[PDB]
């Protein structure tokens, strides 16, 4: 969903991973906003190929 | 494997790298102790074959082969010496200047002679300084050379260019051939265009621009030219430079090293082809 | 491979999106080096030029200046091509679809010809996509030469009438066995003349001087006849050769240049080329892993480099 | 050691040459092979997978892939080692009229 | 790369292992490309087509048809050989050894015919099982275009006789082309087919030519332009030839595609287009005969 969803992305490139002073740092995330005016969501998207939805009025 | 390494040593007589940039077009000196007996062969008798039996003579006085044989051609070297011969004066010449401040027009002054001489008695200068590399390292001494310039396919400008990028060294050359413009990738070329006993034997050395194919080419050899004017034939000889494949990445600069035109063009599949003179 | 794609643009006729299955292996001319492409270049009203369609001969002028390409696998969105003039490195070797009258062998060079038999039209037809498409006929190269040669000369008789209406048809063609008729449907002139001149200009240049002396021996040639078997063999019987037969002209400048040496240079650089600057280049050979000696029509052969 | 009837009369005596002959094992390939597509090589290694259950489901249908195959080669052989047998006895047997 | 295995037969001597000793690095030709082959492919009794020897020509229509593999590693039981033609531009480095000429440190090497040069050279017979492996001549392409043109013109005053045409100076060297005391006198024999092949494909075009040209342009921009870059070459080859020997069309253009159908017959045949590049690494760019040389695979 979305915590089973990146748990593969981070394992990904993990078997692909095979294949004079401080302060150079700053943090930064985007969320919370980043959920309410997207004002719908279905995640996982499989190997799709057509997506309908009717309407009845 | 889209990575080789190519070495040859000889000395730094001929193109010294160290005066060289880090792209540069090498030629090889193939066959280099070579011609004084094909200026005796392979012409008609009218062309008086005791001419490069000298002629080349004088150019090693400019540069005793020893062990350290004469090879490894700068791109300059025949874009200046024919710089007096080709329809570009003044623009050209700038790679004499390029030549003489960095490199020495003595070894220039043998080897236009030669450009004449080699011309003469029906010995063209194609299959003669064949194709080596794009100059990757070079590991020389102080008067002599050691240059790893790698042949061998794409990865010279690979391994050139996840770091040379390949300069025109003129903007008269890279010919901007191709006008009628489109996208696509770019097929580089080297031809050796002539003009026999109209210029004297002329010399030209440039690359040309096409997203065209070797029998897509020869029509184009054939159209383009005003220096049909001759018959004596086998002239403008060309092979394969290989696929530039991009043709987005060209360039326009004047900036060198003595100011010289240049173009910048990044990412070459080195295609080292063959070479082909008939008409 | 060097990845080039060409997408599904719009629409299907669903049986004819199974069409586009059945064409894995064969050859698109597409005339530019992409990393995408409309499917418009593509077919045979590309193919045409402005108004006119190109003949047989043309199309050998049209199949010139493009680039083919080897379909290698058939999305429903897309359809990846192989770009042959560059991207044949392929120690897998992209394989390739035989859509030819002839069993070939192992070890051929093939070059492409357009469809011109009498039944192997190779065409298609995309009516949602209003398209044509012909693939182009993958053939042995001997037997590509022994074409092209046909079809030009069945072009100098369209100059000239003259003769009776009985013409020698070039259009019975010979492998093992095999009687090979195929289309005299129109010849444009300017395909043929354009392909008369390089005929005409190149042999002006494959004669030299010291060419000269090998035609005195011409009688000698029937000295050899009538005392053994390979050379009554390598006469033929419709050659100008024997009708010929019913001298140094001594001009001799020098004579150290290797006169005869000199001859057979400048012969071999125009009339020793001859199949390839008519006709399409060669850069297809046929290499099978299994050890199979011949390849079916219709099977899947792997390809390998330039001959 | 072949036996001796050892005669009577003058005519000479029996010699038991109880040679030594060799033989030349011969060398023999047998060789098999099978493909894999160019997918399921990020596959049924680690590369290209989700928290999809699709990224395992079809990670299984590789495996089902694969597990029909190896059975197909190590088959082959066992098939082919009775071949082997039809070749080597027919190469050392003549024909039974003579 | 791709290796592939030649079984070696049954008894062999020691001189026969060590006849196998002595061309680790050799240029091997092969009908398919089998992973497991035999000897009985490779050999110069493998390369008969009409029931008798193949001449020069008839070894270099095979030597066009078949495909070059290189000895990397010699063996008990098995050969093997990492095969040119297969694997991808510049990629698998394999070794030859070099006959007499240099093979500079360009120059795209040639596989040609034995008996160029000294004929039962190179020749390696077996002993015990009695087949010949006849192993071609790796030229570079400028000298081997060279000496394919001058034998055959050499045939012509050996064909019908009455300068010398055998010294032919490389760069340094004199190459010595004559082998005299018992080459040559078979020279003219096993490439005696072969220089028919020259003369009868001139002869008939030459002849078939003048009486094209002549019936052309009058039965136009072909026409005009026909003599435009042939002015005072065509017509005073009009001039010259025409005058000096003989003079119908529809065996004419039956003749046009008979001849130019053996015309692509013989680019196939002649010319010996590159097949491996030598373009090596940290050597003295310079290799001399019985040395290796790194080379690399795709011109």
């Amino acid at each position: 969903e979305v915590a089973s969803h990146r748990r593969l992305f981070d394992f990904f490139a993990a078997v692909r991973s095979d294949e004079c002073n401080t302060l150079s740092l700053v943090r930064f995330l985007e969320l919370g906003l980043s959920v309410a005016c997207v004002c719908t969501k279905f995640p996982e998207l499989a190997y799709m190929n057509e997506g309908r939805v009717q309407f009845e009025v | 494997p889209r990575y080789h390494l190519t070495r040859q040593v000889t000395l730094t007589d001929l193109c010294q790298p160290n005066a060289e940039r880090a792209g540069a077009l090498l030629l090889a000196l193939r066959h280099p102790t070579d011609l004084p007996h094909l200026a005796r062969h392979r012409a008609p008798p009218g062309r008086q074959t005791e001419r490069l039996a000298e002629a080349w003579g004088q150019l090693l006085e400019a540069s005793e082969s020893g062990c350290a044989r004469a090879g490894l051609v700068s791109f300059n070297f025949l874009v200046a010496a024919c710089a007096a011969a080709y329809d570009a004066r003044d623009a050209a010449e700038a790679v004499r200047a390029h030549i003489t401040t960095n490199y020495a027009g003595a070894r220039l002054d043998r080897f236009s002679e030669c450009l004449r001489a080699m011309v003469h008695t029906h010995v063209f200068p194609h299959e003669v300084m064949r194709f080596f590399g794009g100059l990757v390292s070079w590991v020389t001494q102080d008067e002599l050379a050691s240059v790893t310039a790698v042949c061998s396919g794409p990865q010279e400008a690979t391994h050139t260019g996840h770091p040379v990028t390949i300069p025109a060294c003129a903007f008269v050359d890279l010919d901007a051939e191709l006008c009628l413009g489109g996208p696509g990738a770019a097929f580089l070329y080297l031809v050796f265009t002539y003009r026999q006993c109209r210029d004297q034997e002329l010399c030209c050395v440039y690359v040309v621009k096409s997203q065209l194919p070797p029998r897509g080419l020869e029509a184009a050899l054939e159209r383009l030219f005003g220096r049909l004017r001759i018959t004596t034939c086998t002239y403008a000889a060309f092979a394969e430079l290989g696929v530039m494949p991009d043709d987005s990445p060209r360039c326009l600069h004047r900036t060198e090293r003595v100011g010289v035109p240049v173009v910048i063009l990044e990412g070459v599949v080195w295609r080292p082809g063959g070479w082909r003179a008939c008409a | 491979c060097f990845e080039a794609d060409i997408a599904i643009p719009s629409g299907i006729s669903r049986p004819d999106a199974a069409a586009l299955q059945r064409c894995e292996g064969r050859v698109v001319f597409l005339p530019t080096i992409r990393r995408q492409l409309a499917l418009a270049d593509v077919a045979h009203e590309s193919f045409v030029s402005g108004g006119v369609s190109p003949d047989t001969l043309g199309l050998l002028l049209a199949y010139r200046r493009r680039f083919p390409a080897v379909i290698t696998r058939v999305l429903p969105t897309r359809i990846v091509a192989c770009p042959v003039d560059l991207g044949l490195t392929h120690a897998g070797t992209v394989n390739l679809r035989n859509t030819s009258p002839v069993d070939l062998c192992n070890g051929d060079p093939v070059s492409l010809v357009p469809p011109v038999f009498e039944g192997q039209a190779t065409d298609v037809r995309l009516e949602s996509l209003d398209l044509t498409l012909r693939f182009p006929v993958p053939l042995p190269t001997p037997l590509a030469r022994e074409i092209v040669a046909r079809l030009v000369a069945r072009g100098i008789r369209d100059l000239n009438p003259r003769t009776p209406g009985e013409l020698p048809d070039l259009n019975v063609l010979y492998y093992n066995g095999a009687r090979l008729s195929l289309v005299a449907d129109v010849q444009q002139l300017a395909s043929v003349n354009t392909e008369l001149r390089s005929l005409v200009l190149n042999m002006v240049y494959s004669i030299t001087e010291g060419t000269t002396l090998i035609l005195t021996l011409i009688p000698r040639l029937l000295a050899l006849s009538a005392q053994d078997g390979y050379v009554n063999a390598l006469l033929q019987m419709q050659s100008v050769t024997r009708e010929a037969a019913q001298a140094p002209m001594l001009m001799q400048d020098g004579e150290r240049r290797l006169p005869l040496y000199e001859a057979l240079v400048a012969w071999l650089a125009h009339a020793g080329q001859l199949g390839d600057i008519l006709a399409l280049a060669p850069a297809v050979r046929v290499c099978t892993f299994d050890g199979a000696a011949v390849v079916q029509s219709g099977d899947m052969a792997p390809v390998i480099r330039y001959p | 050691h072949q036996p001796l009837i050892a005669r009577d009369g003058p005519h000479p005596v029996e010699q038991p040459v109880h040679n030594y002959m060799t033989k030349v094992i011969d060398r023999r390939a047998l060789n098999a092979a099978f493909s894999l597509a160019t997918e399921a090589i990020a596959l049924l290694t680690g590369e290209a997978l989700d928290g999809t259950g699709i990224s395992l489901h079809r990670q299984l249908r590789a495996i089902q892939q694969l597990a029909r195959n190896v059975q197909a080669v190590l088959g082959a052989f066992e098939r082919g080692t009775a071949d082997q047998m039809l070749h080597v006895l027919l190469e050392k047997a003549p024909p039974l009229a003579l």
